[PDB]
């Protein structure tokens, strides 16, 4: 009893001269497998199931500290589409682990940040800068009935706890345990994630860097694309630190208080913590 | 409803023992001296003794048993536990909608510091209604279905105490 | 955060959703005893004995 | 229960109440709870009660035989009659009834019935109202209903 | 500051226990079921357990007052049938504080 | 191996062509009125990969009493393993274990049940052998497609792939053949 | 329950609201008759063509709010959070810009409960909840025709869900079933919004500007359902009994107009009006249930709401070193009439008063827009609640110097 996945990617980029000059396109293409037999925690499961996938995106990136950022901002466009099986092109639990043979969706996303600072910057250059977070999501389907069991969204904590399964995309959210708006049978076909932060860093140097922060987020998921709401969304606020190390990559702690409830339950709600590693 | 809980339970308490010191014919009230705790007082009501006593005159004792038929509610007269619901026990009652009330047996080891000591003291077929602090209740935190720092106040009817469960069940 | 508004609101909505009420009401029933009849038993037990009452 | 015998007989543990139209059809055609026509409830001997709480169903079904027969008949129909004729149309049974249950699906424990048969061995229990009732109110039951009234 | 009480005793036969009665009323202690005929050489050096109280400290008249050795063996040929000719095994507990004062006869 | 085992078709193809046994479609099994021929081997391919033969369909003075929702029958059989040809279950007598006095006294007996979709079948008395060895209360769904076909007191045969199998058969993905001697409406 | 708890929005579409950014919301919502061409807005499309040559806008916002709630006696006081717009906003031409954001149109949010025991002993208790609301995201455009005038329109995606429910509970009962009816109204349709600018040279350092918005009546697909549930619990789902029903749902027309005075890039002061015909609109639905018909007819009924505000900004000797010289200080007021109509009269009538800040980010052109707003909200019929309500604002115009080039 086991599950199997593997695939691999090809893609290609090139810088523009219509918007301005820090304009860049990307284009990729990308083949997974995904092997089971008597697997539980996703909707299939006995089979084996395809996709191909064509993806653009444009993207702008004006920053000038990869590290801690302090003016510019960074934009991104994304949409990726699968062939349309459904159709003309291909025509023709009950019968689920039937029909994904091939899977078929069009995700889309739009994801933007923007740095200032607060305090002129250049002259004492430890500055302190206000942060500012506007991500969307949506997974659409060709056909009403044969939505894809993959590539679903997956929202909650310190999003890299999904990284233990390749199949979703997890999405951090602040002050919410880990993947708690996103339960097994309600898994994410649109998502939203907005908010604010203030950060002040402790030491920038070559070795090491180090910064502290407030912040303010706001999230939420939806199972049914159709009830996308992005004006109703589970509330946040905390504070937080971040350590980068000269041969390891960010570590961090973050303290959030979740203020709405999920589900009718304030179970999830509260004082939380995220330690977060790799980078974000 | 449930505001400032245990201040106004235990001036419930205080208004019993000052009534008994104050009011005439002690305002219906009788006490009786704690052996947990010497100086301190339980209060009780007396009330229409049985007329089917099993004829066993004493009182029990620490580490016996004992049958009754007993109903619990809180000062506001609210239900928690018993073996009757009504304002009597029930046997051969008249009313089809309620049944007649089982008899339930104890240990006086096993139960409140309030009821241990006042049961060492009736004598079968005694129905006394009795008013027990929080000191000497579950107190504290309270169990399933108490608020906590509750005075409790018990009717009880004593129908028959032994040495064993098997002599008197 | 706060999520109740309490009950501030009633006597503005429209009369279809505050006339609702709940109620409680009793109705007598009658019981008597009656012959069983010719009972389908078919178990597979077999009794035997006898006793007094 | 009476005289605190030794070796007496129990009062039944489980009881099954069921429209008298099936009566003896039930145990015949070998069904099993139907939940719109008969139910099933342990004695609570905490306070000596057979308790059904909710027979909601049997209700809207004496109620919908009635009315169909009423639509069916139309101008010729005639309410005393139709009372007086079928006269066990609102009447239910009390029955000792010995219930049995599978043993698989235990760790997620679930214990579905698979038969229900008469009550065999002795036992016996006796209830409050009688047949006096039917003259005298204090010998008489009373079933609670509670709904929503919509103020229509 | 309490006398709260679980006398006992230990096998006399092996696996049986007898059982004590405790009147705080009238501070007294005593088994109902009496011990066989054959426990007069049993009981002559026999341990007592489980007399927990709220304060442990506890005392028999001795002139002094002399400290129960809890823990270890007695000899109890001496306190049988002590309702005529009466000689009790009379001992006393005191209190958490010392301030209440107590004796029971057993 | 996960879909490697899901060659059970090949084993059971083998158990065919190693005996003399004919196959024939559900839309001639019910054409020809209704019988598998004994003297040509036949077998009809029923639904979800059972292969099933009659070899008397019953009560065939009364006609009437056939199977039906609610009711408890009592079956005796003795199972076949496919893959390793051996006699794995059974309940009746033979002479080769004739003084085994506790494996075929008592036989299986099930309730049926038959609403508008999912058949199924629960043990309600397990026999001696089957209660020991696979412990387990849920009827083999082979057998339950067998009954519309069939009065009482038929004696049938049956080749049961894994996904209608027993509690042991759906997880080591093993077909069985059944020598159904009798079902039987349970009386007392 | 994120935008409101006014039990108000019981009735209708809920409240509206205002999609007036940083500068508007503390200058009273005078968003007709302005051209500051420093900060987005979206509730006139002639003004995009105020943006400066190489700039790109992103524009976002937040607010908290307290909102104290009193009637019959009673007094209570409940806290929420929203997120109130964001939009982007850049050049095509030396005569065109173009915009697309996110806005919200109108949102309900109450929860208003009850207990209750009756003479008989029973013991119950009512809930009446409701959640959801209606969206808006719009791509607009607006160009100069003559040196003077300029024209916009905007075309928007106009979407939403507004559920309300009521409840039936028996506190303390052993077992029994609890009845709950949600009514569900399901929207996705089309928006269009047009405008038009035109500014005066007055006294060769003056400027004055007029603006008029409008929006034609419409007619929106939608998915109204009646679904009652029986039996739910804290362990099961119950059983529904749907219902599908042929509502119509509409928008008005609405017409506004405004001014804006202007000094020496100093002083700006300004006054709008508007009106929006509810009272016009054939809201309606059609079933054999009274009981659901005399809801719909009840719960979806208007009356023409007004609006009326007036505002100003001023900006001090923004040359000389001292940082309260480069600060914006906004003031302003309004009066609105809002659309309930509860029995046959008009329900409430509200007023507020507005002021905020413009800080700038040194070295740069983004602006930061904290504001409050302080409203009252009267019951005009003695049944009815009354509202003071409070709140900040905060709201950030990025903006940077975007499409340049060598």
């Amino acid at each position: 009893k086991s599950i199997k996945m593997w695939g691999l990617s090809l893609g290609w980029g090139k810088r523009l001269k219509w918007p301005d000059d820090y304009f860049t396109l990307s284009a990729e293409l990308a083949y997974q497998r995904y092997n089971l037999k008597d697997w539980q925690y996703f909707p299939v499961t006995n089979g084996k199931c395809n996709d191909l996938s064509l993806s653009l995106t444009l993207a702008r990136n004006s920053i000038d500290n990869p590290i801690f950022p302090r003016t510019g901002s960074d934009f991104s466009l994304s949409v990726q589409l699968t062939p349309p099986y459904s159709l003309f092109d291909g025509k023709d639990q009950d019968n689920m682990n039937k029909l994904h043979r091939w899977v078929e969706y069009h995700k889309w996303k739009f994801k933007a940040k923007t740095y200032t600072p607060l305090m002129d910057y250049i002259a004492h250059p430890k500055c302190l800068v206000l942060m500012t977070r506007t991500e969307f999501g949506l997974l659409g389907h060709y056909n009403k009935y044969k939505k894809s069991p993959f590539g679903t969204f997956d929202v909650g904590g310190d999003g890299m706890t999904g990284y233990s399964s390749y199949a979703t995309e997890s999405i951090a959210l602040r002050g919410y345990e880990n993947s708690s708006l996103t339960p097994y049978g309600k898994e994410g076909y649109a998502y939203a994630r907005l908010g604010i932060e203030l950060r002040y860093p402790l030491m920038l140097e070559t070795s090491t860097n180090i910064y502290v922060l407030g912040f303010l987020e706001a999230g939420n998921a939806w199972h049914d694309i159709s009830k996308f709401n992005p004006f109703d969304l589970k509330r946040s606020a905390g504070i937080g630190v971040r350590i980068f190390l000269p041969m390891i990559g960010m570590m961090g702690i973050d303290w959030g208080y979740g203020f709405d409830k999920i589900n009718g339950s304030k179970e999830y709600g509260g004082s939380q913590f995220h330690f977060i590693l790799g980078q974000e | 409803k449930y505001d400032n809980w245990r201040a106004r339970n235990e001036a419930f308490i205080d208004s019993l023992a000052n009534v008994y010191a104050t009011a005439s014919g002690r305002g219906g009230l009788e006490r009786i001296e704690m052996l947990t705790a010497p100086g301190n007082y339980i209060y009780y009501k007396e009330m229409e003794p049985m007329t089917d006593h099993v004829v066993k005159a004493g009182n029990p004792k620490y580490t016996d048993y004992v049958k009754v038929y007993y109903k619990g509610t809180n000062i506001l007269g609210e239900y928690f536990d018993g073996n009757f619901k009504g304002d009597n026990p029930v046997v051969d009652g008249k009313d089809p909608s309620e049944g007649d009330s089982p008899t339930t047996i104890f240990q006086v080891s096993g139960v409140i510091t309030g009821w241990g000591e006042v049961l060492q003291r009736m004598e079968v077929g005694d129905r006394w209604k009795v008013y027990i602090p929080w000191d000497y209740a579950y107190g504290s935190s309270g169990t399933t279905g108490i608020l906590g720092y509750s005075a409790l106040v018990f009717d009880i009817t004593l129908l028959d105490f032994a040495n064993t469960e098997a002599e008197l069940k | 955060c706060d999520d109740n508004t309490g009950g501030l609101g009633l006597g503005m909505f429209p009369g279809n959703d505050q006339n609702i009420k709940g109620k409680l009401s009793t109705f007598d029933v009658t019981t008597e005893s009656v012959k069983t009849g010719d009972i389908y038993a078919k178990t597979n037990i077999g009794y035997i004995g006898k006793f007094t009452d | 229960q009476t005289g605190d015998k030794k070796f007496g007989m129990a009062i039944p543990s489980t009881v099954m109440l069921v429209r008298k139209k099936f009566q003896d059809s039930f145990f015949k055609d070998n069904k099993l709870s139907d939940g719109v026509s008969s139910y099933l409830t342990s004695h609570t001997s905490s306070t000596n009660q057979y308790v059904f709480s909710n027979i909601t169903k049997l209700v809207n079904a004496c109620i919908a035989e009635k009315e169909e027969a009423k639509k069916n008949a139309g101008s010729s129909w005639d309410e005393t009659k139709w009372l007086q004729e079928n006269p066990d149309w609102n009447k239910v049974v009390l029955i000792p009834v010995l219930v049995t249950y599978d043993s698989s699906n235990t760790t997620t424990g679930q214990a579905n019935i698979i038969r229900i048969q008469h009550d065999l061995k002795p036992g016996y229990v006796r209830l409050k109202g009688g047949s006096l009732g039917k003259t005298n109110p204090d010998y008489k039951l009373k079933l609670e209903v509670i709904s929503t009234d919509f103020g229509l | 500051d309490a006398t709260i009480r679980a006398f006992e005793l230990d096998t006399i036969g092996y696996g049986v226990n007898y059982k004590f009665t405790i009147d705080q009323v009238s501070r007294l202690i005593y088994n109902v079921d009496s011990l066989p005929v054959n426990a007069d050489t049993i009981i002559n050096s026999i341990l007592i357990k489980t007399l927990t109280t709220a304060s442990g400290i506890v005392t028999m008249k001795d002139d002094q007052d002399s400290i129960v050795n809890i823990n270890d063996s007695i000899d109890l040929t001496k306190y049988v049938n002590a309702t005529e000719k009466n000689n009790f095994l009379v001992l006393k507990v005191w209190a958490p504080n010392m301030e209440v004062q107590n004796e029971y006869k057993v | 191996y996960a879909e490697m085992l899901e060659d059970e078709k090949n084993a059971v193809n083998k158990f065919i062509k190693d005996k003399g046994i004919r196959i024939i479609s559900q839309d001639e099994f019910e054409k020809n009125d209704t019988v598998t021929n004994l003297e040509r081997n036949e077998y009809v391919a029923l639904s979800d990969g059972v292969y099933m033969q009659i070899v008397d369909r019953g009560s065939a003075e009364n006609k009437t009493d056939t199977f039906a929702n609610n009711n408890e029958i009592c079956v005796r059989y003795i199972e076949e393993d496919i893959m390793t040809r051996d006699t794995t279950c059974f309940n009746v007598f033979l002479e080769e274990w004739g003084d085994a006095n506790q494996l075929y006294t008592n036989p299986a007996v099930f309730r049926y049940v038959a609403e508008g979709s999912y058949v199924y079948g629960t043990f309600i008395q397990m026999d001696y052998y089957w209660a020991s060895y696979y412990q387990s209360t849920a009827v083999p769904a082979g057998w339950l497609l067998a009954l519309p076909f069939v009065r009482n007191y038929a004696h049938v045969r049956l080749i049961v792939p894994s996904k209608v199998g027993h509690s042991s058969a759906q997880q080591y993905v093993n077909p069985y053949y059944y020598d159904i001697w009798t079902f039987s409406k349970a009386l007392n | 329950q994120n935008n409101t708890n006014s039990p108000y929005t019981r009735y209708g579409y809920g409240d509206l609201s205002d999609q007036s950014f940083g500068n508007s919301k503390a200058m009273g919502g005078i968003a007709f008759g302005l051209r500051d061409g420093a900060q987005i807005n979206p509730t006139n499309p002639a003004s995009y063509t105020a943006i400066d040559s190489l700039t790109f806008l992103f524009e976002g916002g937040v607010s908290l709010q307290n909102m104290n709630i009193s009637g019959g006696g009673l007094k209570l006081n409940a806290k929420n959070a929203s997120f109130d717009y964001l939009a982007m906003q850049f050049r095509l031409a030396p005569w065109m810009a173009m915009s697309v954001g996110l806005l919200p149109y109108s949102n309900v949010g109450y929860t208003v409960s009850d207990s209750q025991t009756t003479d008989n002993g029973l013991a119950y208790s009512r809930s009446f909840t409701g959640d959801g609301g209606l969206h808006q995201m719009y791509v607009g455009a607006g160009v100069k025709v003559l040196k003077n005038l300029s024209v916009g329109v905007n075309a928007s995606y106009f979407w939403g869900d507004i559920t309300r429910t009521r409840g039936m509970f028996y506190p303390g009962t052993s077992s029994y079933d609890s009845y709950q009816r949600k009514m569900v109204t399901s929207i996705s349709d089309y928006k269009l919004d047009f405008g038009a600018q035109y500014t005066q040279a007055l006294n060769k350092k003056s400027s004055l500007t007029i603006g008029a918005v409008y929006s034609p009546k419409h007619k929106l697909n939608n998915d109204y359902t009646s679904i009652v549930i029986m039996g739910a619990s804290s362990s099961s789902y119950g059983t529904e009994y749907k219902d599908v029903l042929d509502a119509t749902f509409e928008l008005p027309n609405t017409f506004g107009v405004g001014f804006t005075y202007n000094y020496d890039k100093r002083l700006t002061v300004g006054a709008d009006y508007s009106l929006q015909q509810w009272s016009k609109t054939n809201f309606g639905v059609v079933t054999s249930d009274e009981n659901v018909r005399q809801d719909f007819n009840e719960t979806f009924t208007y009356c023409d709401r007004t609006k009326i505000s007036v505002g100003a900004e001023y900006i001090p000797n923004l040359i000389g070193r001292s940082y309260f010289a480069h600060i914006k200080y906004r003031l302003g007021a309004y009066y609105t009439t809002p659309y309930y109509k509860i029995d046959g009269k008009k329900a409430s009538r509200e007023y507020g008063v507005t002021a905020g800040f413009g800080l700038p980010v040194p070295r740069s052109r983004s602006i930061l827009s904290i504001s409050g707003q302080f409203v009252r909200v009267k019951g005009l019929e003695t049944n009815m609640v009354n509202e003071n309500i409070f709140r900040v604002s905060i709201g950030l115009t990025f903006n940077e110097r975007w499409f340049f080039k060598r």
